[PDB]
């Protein structure tokens, strides 16, 4: 293929070749016969163009040629030089591109390159083309076909006719002549006509003021628009504006002032485990996996007085939820977890069954029935409350941007590192696992991934049976210890359908220390019992049991195992932050902004606020604030959180163009402010966001006075 | 879903497709109790199955079948592959061929860019190369240590390239670059005395300077104190293959004739040469921030601050340099900015045709080289130091081997131990010999120096306090098993750091930098460190190495409860009444004369007692 | 002490603090705004901004049509549909003139690239509704459907291959009398089955010959069906939108404002080149101001007539077939039919009964049942509704299907550059529907006074600048495509961090997409360098735990890991062993082309090798990879 056309065509024609053909076809390797056909083309009409030449009055022998050869160039040129001669020579300018033009007799000349023999491709160039420009053909086989006689003269003829045989012998002896194409297939389709319904149509879809489709070409062929904007801006009402005004720090207010309101409901908590309040039965082992039953069992054997209570001593309760129910599953669990068969599934499917509402469900009739039967309305949205700050959000952020004594991150390795980049990756990861290994938040995540991986994995593979999942997590300490964690036990419901958005119903039992009672407002989800007492370190400590009926789906499900990419998100968040501030120098600032070089002292963070006062800190505590942040993020995750995410992004783009002084320019503040806050209504995450915005907000305005 | 299909399939037992042949029934129906493939004859469809492990099994033991050829089907791939490893990678820069496009990933981000040179079926000259590599590596390694100069030369005596040592190498090749040079001067052989400025190699042919202390206001509009040269003078200037001739004066270039060459050597000399001109035209073109450290950590001087930037950031220089007319004679030519012929020229540059000749007169020399790898001449000015090395990074064409431990730092983690380990078991005798006389002077040895360096230093203090309390109660109280002494011997350089208690920390494995598999366990076999009580071998990262006479015959029936926590020594048995097997936090908490449980692995419980 | 995540702002700039702000793209499973309701509210705002305008009655499928094009112009700022036609001939004819050879060129490139089509072409794309079930399919499936039934309608224009006789078939069908096609029809079940009985019921399918009329066809021809982009569009209408959409990204692709089809590190590059050329021409003593805005209404205040004339504009001087041939897709998608989807769902709390009402029966009960909302926006469909559940939406776009003829708009109202000689220039990007305006002027209030001129121009087009999610600061910082740009640092608001898991072909094929899904993400999303090695971590952990091939040496039992552990102690070389054979990772930045057998091929062990690299191996019989005993199938 590229071989032969590199043998027998020069450099120059093989380009423009590739060129042309790359014009039109985004896959012009694939399909090296065009090539062949365009590289053809153009050395014959090179060949017709290059040796004949004029003068300046009649001579046919200076530097004058008689014909321009048009093809082999952008189109958009083409076009550009086709035109200007066509106005300057008063001829029509034909409605295709002409590869020649000829001077002697100021006419568009069509080459074309016919296999099977000519005066028949010149008449399907004819019936294409018309009278518009003349024709000039050679085929493969001596012959030839011409539209005037004043044209090419018998020399360029031999050395047009010779330039085609050796290529027909060549691809004769070479095998190649079956890739041979001829121009035909490539002309195939001019004939479009259009039928009576689609013209009808076309009459009809005009703009106003025009009768059918012929009046619109007409008018769009022969009118010259200019002046019309101005014409129609003159006349148009100035109420059209953008109102546009320059924006000031007063004019940022509070966003979603009425979280302050004392007379409103307190966010409740509603994530899928218990983040900050999780306990966890931590039992040494030698590292080696095990399976989640065989886990549970161990942990539950080394806390016997927890296993063995079998009555309940109820603290709290949901005002729908059953807690003799609840506790009687949650011994059902506990049961079938300590028994010696390799199954984890509830076959007692009572309490299961009576537990998550199953047998209180809505049934389907004919729609004649309904429409008949006017007590049949359509429900009412369910209109989100209007909730308040809570404190424990601000608690749980608190807590889990702490380090533990437990980490649950292991990941392989990696090449070694032979590049500057690779090196500067290493090391930026170096710091970042050296922050966020022992992160509470790095623990909790990895329990919600572990979670909602094992409730997939049950979800299909067995979904028509109660199953009892242990939420269980693998981590170690310091020391080299590996614990395995029991944090609870979640028997998950069958779904009788099996599509990927169908409800299961999945009750948790998860184990606590903090007493309900503190914050009452925090659990009107939970029912929550006492099931014994603890010693960690020579304190006792009560162990409670919050038992919840949630539900969700296998969509849902791969979102929650899909949050482990809050790693990469935080790490790609510290990379950005790492990469704006070494882009003011010119070096990486990564170990001058974690550890501090000598001309670089150590960065510090803004990390919260104490009686009123800022706090600063390290970039290894940023660093987990910032995954804290990531993480509760995802697991608050909603509508109403990815709207205020978006939205609020230009609320802080405007305070980032004042604090840098870029002048900022509002066109509409106030519905800004109302797109930002109509997502204000019962998410924690986004109310606690409002809640910080303001906060940080007052800190802006405060320091931007001085 | 293909990803939890795929996990699904993988848990099935026979999820393979077979083929039916000779080769297809070479597979056992089954290996080692793991059935291998499917022992059923399908109706219709005949399709025979088989499992991963089927796979795994051919891997292993399955025929060996021809493999010649199999580079030129993949010629391309491999041809990628060595385009990698022979290509050359210079510095990383943050802020604003198809061989380019195919490291696309790794040259070019959104706020980063990496300078990379392509490399390719250039072998004739592995020996100069190699020389290169080794001296430039040589010298990385001494400039962050103090005294440059003692351990530059303390290397360089003991490296080799092939089978040559680098001495020879550097005798016998005349080629080489400033860190050939540097290294040099520092054994005692003789170089071609050229005065340098990064690149730039410069030859004074007429003229004199007395640098000045001054304070000079740059672009970015902040003051510093440069030498000034003042008088006029003349050089001759080489950088790569591209020479000229300048002729400056205080702060200021007045004429640049260069030559025509590869258009980078020509742009970086143009640089070069304006920088060193010290002209406050390119003094003004500073408008970011000029604080480039050198790997040591130090900060680069003023100089070489300008240089740095004004190589990264090019055109920052060529727009505030303005521009001229070159004149029209046939050899007197003009350069742009882009390297180009156009007339208009920059301000006092011109290319010209006919041929400088070249200033490499031979002209070898003793210069004395000071601590920190600054080549002074007798007259007493400098020609070339640590500051002007390059910064390219390749790998030598020739294997380049260096017999000490302060070289071991560039291994992987896994070559450092494995030299630390196989450096205490041939001298073990002598390490035994001298632990057992109350002097402790043999933790500070090179070889654990170059260990250290694989903790992670948060945790070194405290494995250094475990390891020595341990080997002080193998030693003293206690006759010692040669095993752990080995294993804990090098964790024992870096000073203790007990508790408030006064104890050591207790640990049940020893981790080090890129984890994973990449710890030590206390009181059991690591995959960095195993040990066969009965057959005397010691298994580091898969090297089996025989300890036949230096264990003694009384170390074999102790068991190895007396060696596993620092002040623990073994007592009683197995006894199912103290309760479960403890954890190191509640032995650290235990009071002292108490007992505990303790589980050395799997099927070796054992009871301690405090002392 | 109380933490403060937002206090990171205080140290840190913005831009690079909000980097990543959501490590997806694709919809998340709790934002899905589809369903019946969203359709009536979706037709009922399109022709809200177009009632001002013409209304008249279909002649051939008599919907009621509404015709915004050429009407009064607005006088508030809503969003208005009046484009005016000789304002968009205006600006087309500027563009041309400051672009010769482009509207030509780009013509005669799409109508080759149409010559040479196939009608094969038409099954790239995404799933697409189909006439013949009235349902949605995927494109091969209602490409094929639609050739079987042309086939027994004597419509034999598929055969020949070429894309412009299956277009020829396509509008002559529309003149047929009456249209036979294949249809599927379900039926219950009565045959045995093992649960309690023996016997089950479920539904069986069956193909008959089935008869639709003129009108009908037509019908479905122009219907566009909702999803479960919220509309999609039948077969007839994409073979003439490809070349529509051809010449529209001809045209595009040799504009410096088209912000089209950049992606990657020439995104960027675009950004600062636009930056630094509107910084360079800001006259002396000057103010440049960049406008990073937004367009309300997008897809409903775009008319397809103002599309159909763009498209007769463009190819004035092409031949008069391929014109027709242009013409066609605005036609067809002025003419519109939405459908409304499932319906809505009516319950008895009392009796505990449900019921779904069809879309066709929306009416059939009185409008008291219906809540507020739904009983309003039914008020509102009831012009437009159509007895068969379908409503009429002749104008707006209803989602991308010209993003680049709107783009070509968008980019026209960006080449007026001026109104009224007045002291202010004004360019900048377009990316269909998402654009950003540098404007130069003496002072911040003719930069004011020209972005209003530029928001008025927009308007006459049909273009609605948001007010409410644009705002306008000085030059050097702004946001384009979730792009942000500050002093030449450029972040990311959002990127498709990778999934977990592998892409399920074999343990071969898989660590080479896995590498290749890492690279291409760091070349065109901007993942740096050490998230681009977390990712390769944490793609290898996923690779060992699916495969079940953890390192040889590590401590994990199974079937296939006593072979691993045993091939990993025989192994000499085991550096050179993969990652599916308990082999280490080698993979890096430096090194994700490369094919992980060529890069171990100088480690592996003659034995190993010889064994993996085996000619006659029973196991084998985009992404680089070397063909092995690890290219296995699944059946």
């Amino acid at each position: 293929m590229d071989t032969f056309i590199t043998r027998n065509f020069q450099t120059t024609i093989i380009q423009k070749a590739k060129n042309t053909m790359a014009e039109f076809s985004e896959d012009p390797e694939l399909q090296p016969a065009m090539l062949f056909n365009i590289c053809v083309h153009l050395e014959v009409c090179y060949v017709i163009s290059d040796m004949n030449f004029l003068d300046e009055e009649g001579k046919a022998y200076n530097l004058r040629p008689q014909y321009e050869v048009i093809e082999g160039m952008p189109r958009t040129i083409a076009w550009m030089v086709q035109r200007s001669l066509a106005q300057e020579h008063g001829i029509e300018t034909p409605k295709y591109l002409a590869d020649l033009f000829d001077y002697k007799t100021k006419r568009f000349i069509e080459v074309g390159i016919t296999k099977g023999l000519a005066d028949d491709y010149f008449w399907k160039k004819k019936e294409k083309l018309g009278n518009s420009m003349e024709l000039m053909i050679f085929s493969y086989n001596q012959d030839y076909s011409l539209s005037n006689e004043s044209s090419l003269d018998e020399e360029g003829k031999g050395r047009v006719l010779s330039r085609l045989t050796e290529l027909q012998a060549e691809l004769s002896l070479k095998n190649l002549w079956q890739v041979l194409i001829g121009e035909e297939d490539v002309e195939k389709g001019i004939d479009f006509k259009l039928g009576q319904t689609i013209s009808r149509l076309r009459d009809i879809s005009v703009p106003a003021g025009f009768s059918n489709f012929e009046g619109m070409r007409s008018y769009i062929d022969n009118i010259d628009p200019k002046g019309a904007i101005e014409r129609n801006l003159a006349r148009m009402s100035p109420l059209v504006s953008v109102t546009p005004k320059k924006l000031t720090w007063e004019d940022l207010r509070p966003i979603g002032p009425h979280i302050y309101n004392h007379e409103l409901p307190e966010v409740p908590y509603n994530a899928f485990l218990l983040m900050s309040d999780e306990l966890g039965l931590a039992n040494m082992t030698e590292g080696k996996s095990k399976k989640p039953k065989t886990l549970a069992k161990e942990c539950l054997e080394k806390y016997s007085t927890l296993r063995d209570q079998t009555d309940p001593i109820l603290i709290m309760k949901s005002e729908k939820a059953n807690e003799n129910f609840l506790w009687k599953l949650w011994r059902d669990c506990v049961n079938t977890i300590s028994n010696e068969e390799m199954s984890n599934e509830l076959q007692k499917t009572n309490y299961a069954k009576w537990a998550t509402g199953d047998g209180l469900t809505y049934q389907k009739i004919m729609k004649e029935v309904a429409i008949d039967d006017e007590t049949m309305c359509q429900e009412e949205p369910k209109i989100p409350n209007k909730c308040r700050v809570a404190a424990w959000v601000q608690t749980e952020m608190n807590l889990l941007s702490t380090l533990t004594s437990k980490r649950a991150l292991d990941l392989p390795e990696i090449g070694p590192d032979v590049a500057p980049v690779e090196h500067v990756g290493s090391e930026r990861r170096k710091y970042f696992v050296n922050e966020i290994n022992y992160c509470k938040a790095s623990t909790v995540m990895m329990k919600y991934v572990l979670f909602h991986t094992s409730l997939l994995n049950e979800s299909n593979a067995s979904m028509g049976k109660y199953k009892v999942i242990p939420i269980t997590n693998r981590v170690v300490n310091e020391k080299g210890e590996s614990f395995d964690m029991l944090y609870g036990l979640a028997v998950k419901g069958q779904s009788h359908l099996r599509g990927d958005t169908d409800v299961v119903t999945v009750v948790t039992f998860e184990f606590s220390s903090t007493d309900p009672r503190v914050d009452s407002g925090k659990w009107p989800k939970y029912t929550v019992f006492r099931i014994g007492s603890l010693f960690v370190s020579g304190r006792e400590k009560s162990v409670y049991l919050y038992c919840r009926v949630n539900g969700t789906n296998k969509i849902q499900m791969k979102w929650g195992m899909e949050a482990r990419r809050c790693l990469l998100q935080s790490m790609q968040q510290m990379e950005a932050i790492v990469e704006q501030e070494s882009s003011i120098q010119g070096y990486d600032m990564t170990k001058a902004c974690f550890k501090g070089d000598r001309v670089n002292s150590p960065k510090t963070f803004s990390i919260g606020t104490q009686e009123g006062k800022l706090v600063k800190g390290s970039f290894g505590k940023a660093l987990r604030v910032i995954f804290t942040k990531c993480l509760m993020h995802y697991v608050f995750g909603n509508a109403q959180l990815e709207g205020f995410s978006a939205e609020s992004r230009r609320l802080l783009l405007l305070i980032q163009a004042l604090k840098d002084r870029k002048g900022p320019w509002v066109f509409d503040l106030e519905g800004m402010y109302s797109g930002i806050e109509e997502c204000i209504s019962n998410n924690p995450w986004v109310i606690q966001s409002a809640y910080w915005f303001n906060e940080w907000l007052g800190f802006e305005k405060e320091g931007s006075k001085v | 879903n293909p990803s939890l299909r795929m996990k699904w399939a993988m848990c099935s037992n026979f999820p393979l497709a077979l083929t039916k042949g000779d080769m297809a029934n070479r597979i056992p129906l089954e290996y080692k109790g793991i059935q291998l493939k499917t022992n059923a004859e399908d109706i219709g469809t005949k399709g025979q199955m088989c499992s991963i492990a089927a796979v795994t099994w051919w891997n292993t033991y399955g025929p060996i079948g021809d493999t010649e050829g199999f580079e030129r089907v993949y010629e391309s791939f491999f041809l990628r592959k060595m385009r990698l490893d022979n290509a050359t990678w210079g510095r990383i820069t943050f802020g604003p061929s198809a061989e380019f496009i195919e490291m696309l990933h790794c040259l070019q981000g959104e706020n980063w860019r990496q300078i990379y040179h392509p490399g390719g079926n250039k072998l004739t000259e592995s020996r100069s190369q190699s020389m290169i590599v080794a001296c430039r590596k040589i010298i990385r390694r001494s400039i962050v240590a103090s005294n440059p100069l003692e351990l530059a030369v303390e290397i360089a005596n003991k490296t080799v390239i092939d089978t040559e040592p680098l001495k020879s190498c550097l005798a016998a090749i005349d080629g080489g670059d400033v860190a050939c040079d540097i290294i040099r001067a520092a054994l005692g052989l003789k170089i071609r005395q050229r005065q340098r400025f990064g690149r730039l190699e410069l030859k004074r042919i007429s003229g004199r300077g007395f640098k000045n202390d001054e304070e000079i206001l740059i672009g970015n509009g902040t003051i510093q104190k440069i030498g000034i040269w003042d008088g006029e003078e003349e050089f001759h200037v080489r950088c790569g293959e591209c020479r000229g001739i300048l002729k400056k004066s205080k702060m200021k270039l007045e004429k640049l004739l260069i030559n025509s060459a590869k258009k980078e050597d020509m742009r970086d000399l143009i640089i070069l040469c304006m920088v060193f001109s010290q002209d406050t035209r390119m003094f003004q073109g500073v408008r970011g921030e000029i604080n480039f450290l050198n790997r040591a950590g130090q900060l680069l001087s003023p100089m070489y601050q300008l240089q740095r930037y004004f190589l990264n950031r090019s055109n920052d220089l060529f727009d505030q340099w303005g521009y001229e007319e070159s004149p029209k004679a046939s050899e007197l030519h003009g350069i742009n900015e882009s390297m180009n012929a156009s007339d208009y020229t920059l301000k006092g540059v011109v290319v010209t045709r006919n041929v400088i000749d070249d200033f490499s007169s031979t002209e070898t020399e003793k210069v004395s080289i000071t601590k920190n790898l600054s080549l002074i001449k007798r007259t007493g000015e400098v020609i070339m130091g640590a500051n002007d090395v390059s910064e390219l990074e390749s790998q030598a064409q020739l294997m380049i081997t260096y017999d000490t431990p302060k070289m071991w730092e560039m291994g992987t983690t896994k070559e450092l131990v494995q030299n630390t380990y196989q450096w205490v078991l041939k001298n073990l005798v002598t390490l035994k010999a001298q632990f057992l006389l109350g002097k402790e002077d043999m933790f500070q040895w090179d070889a654990f120096e170059a260990f250290e360096s694989i903790i992670p230093q948060k945790m070194a203090g405290q494995y250094s306090g475990f390891a020595r309390a341990v080997l002080k109660q193998m030693r003293d109280q206690e006759v010692m098993k040669t095993d752990q002494f080995i294993k804990l011997l090098p964790f024992c350089f870096s000073p203790p750091k007990l508790r408030s208690n006064g104890e050591p920390y207790q640990f049940l494995k020893l981790v080090l930098k890129g984890g994973g598999e990449n710890f030590i366990e206390v009181r059991k076999g690591s995959p960095l460190f195993s040990y066969n009580p009965q057959t005397e071998v010691l298994t580091i990262c898969g090297r089996m190495m025989s300890l036949k006479g230096k264990i003694e015959d009384e170390e074999r029936n102790r068991s190895m409860g007396n060696a596993v926590l620092a002040g623990f020594l073994v007592s009683g048995k197995y006894d199912p009444d103290l309760g479960d097997f403890k954890t190191i936090e509640e032995l650290e908490k235990l009071k002292p004369g108490e007992k505990a449980n303790i589980l050395l692995y799997q099927g070796k419980p054992v009871k301690v007692v405090k002392r | 002490m109380n933490i403060n995540p937002y206090f990171l702002f205080i140290d840190v700039p913005i831009q690079a603090a909000i980097s990543t702000t959501f490590p997806y793209t694709g919809v998340p499973p709790y934002s899905h705004g589809t369903g019946t309701g969203y359709t009536i509210d979706t037709v009922i705002r399109t022709h809200e901004y177009s009632n001002k305008g013409k209304q008249y009655i279909s002649d051939v499928t008599g919907c009621t049509m509404v015709d915004p094009t050429n009407g009064p112009l607005p006088e508030d700022n809503e969003p208005s549909a009046y484009a005016q036609l000789d304002c968009v001939l205006e600006a087309l004819d500027r563009m041309d003139e400051e672009h010769p050879g482009l509207f030509q060129a780009a013509s005669q490139n799409a109508m080759e690239t149409l010559m040479v089509t196939t009608v094969d072409k038409l099954t790239q794309g995404r799933q697409t509704f189909d006439w013949t079930v009235c349902r949605n399919q995927p494109a091969a499936t209602a490409l094929n459907t639609t050739i079987t039934s042309f086939r027994l309608n004597d419509l034999n224009g598929a055969d020949k291959g070429g894309l412009i006789p299956f277009c020829q078939d396509i509008i002559d069908s529309l003149d047929r009398p009456e249209m036979t096609f294949f249809s599927v029809k379900n039926i219950k079940k009565k045959l045995p089955a093992k649960n309690r009985k023996g016997f089950l019921i479920k539904r069986i399918p069956m193909k008959v010959k089935d008869k639709i009329t003129k009108v009908e066809y037509i019908k479905r021809a122009l219907s566009l069906n909702t999803m479960t982009a919220i509309a999609t569009a039948g077969i007839q209408i994409r073979g003439f939108v490809l070349v529509v959409e051809n010449l529209a990204k001809n045209i595009c692709e040799n504009l410096e404002q088209s912000g089209l089809p950049v992606g990657g590190n020439e995104k960027k590059a675009k950004l600062s080149n636009a930056v630094a050329k509107m910084l360079s021409n800001c006259p002396p003593g000057g103010i440049s101001m960049t406008v990073t805005g937004d367009n309300t209404k997008w897809n409903e205040c775009l008319n397809p007539r103002i599309f159909l004339a763009m498209t007769e504009r463009i190819t004035r001087d092409s031949p008069i077939w391929f014109r027709d041939f242009c013409s066609i897709a605005p036609v067809l998608f002025s003419n519109k039919i939405a459908r409304l989807g499932k319906g809505f769902m009516i319950t008895s709390k009392t009796k505990r009964l449900k019921a779904q009402i069809p879309c066709p029966d929306l009416f059939s009960i009185p409008l008291e049942r219906y809540n507020e909302e739904t009983r309003a926006k039914l008020k509102k469909l009831k012009p437009f509704f159509n007895e068969e559940g379908t409503a009429s939406l002749s104008p707006g776009m209803m989602m991308g299907m010209f993003n680049m003829l709107s783009t070509v708009l968008g980019v026209a109202a960006l080449g007026i550059k001026n109104i009224g000689n007045k002291e202010y220039l004004w360019d900048g990007l377009q990316s269909s529907d998402d654009f950003a305006l540098f404007v130069n002027a003496k002072d911040e209030e003719t930069c004011m006074e020209g972005i209003n001129d530029f928001y008025r121009t927009c308007k006459l087009l049909g273009i609605n600048m948001s007010k409410k999610k644009s705002y306008c600061n000085e030059t050097g910082m702004f946001e384009f495509t979730s792009m942000f740009y500050r002093d030449g640092f450029v972040s990311n608001f959002a990127m498709e961090l990778p999934s977990f898991g592998v892409a399920g072909v074999n343990e071969s094929a898989d660590m080479a997409i896995g590498m290749t899904i890492i690279k291409n993400n760091m070349i065109n999303n901007g993942m740096g360098p050490a998230t681009a090695q977390t990712a390769i971590q944490l793609f290898i952990a996923d690779y060992r735990y699916t495969y079940k091939c953890h390192r040889g040496d590590s401590k994990v039992e199974g079937k296939r890991m006593k072979i691993i552990k045993e091939l990993w102690e025989n192994t000499k070389g085991r550096d050179g062993l993969l990652v599916a054979d308990g082999g280490p990772n080698i993979y890096n930045l430096r090194n994700l082309h490369i094919p992980e057998i060529v890069l171990k091929y100088n480690l592996m062990d003659p034995e190993y090798k010889g064994r993996l690299l085996h000619p006659q191996n029973p196991f084998v019989g985009d992404y680089d990879a070397v063909s092995g005993t690890h290219s296995w199938r699944t059946k």
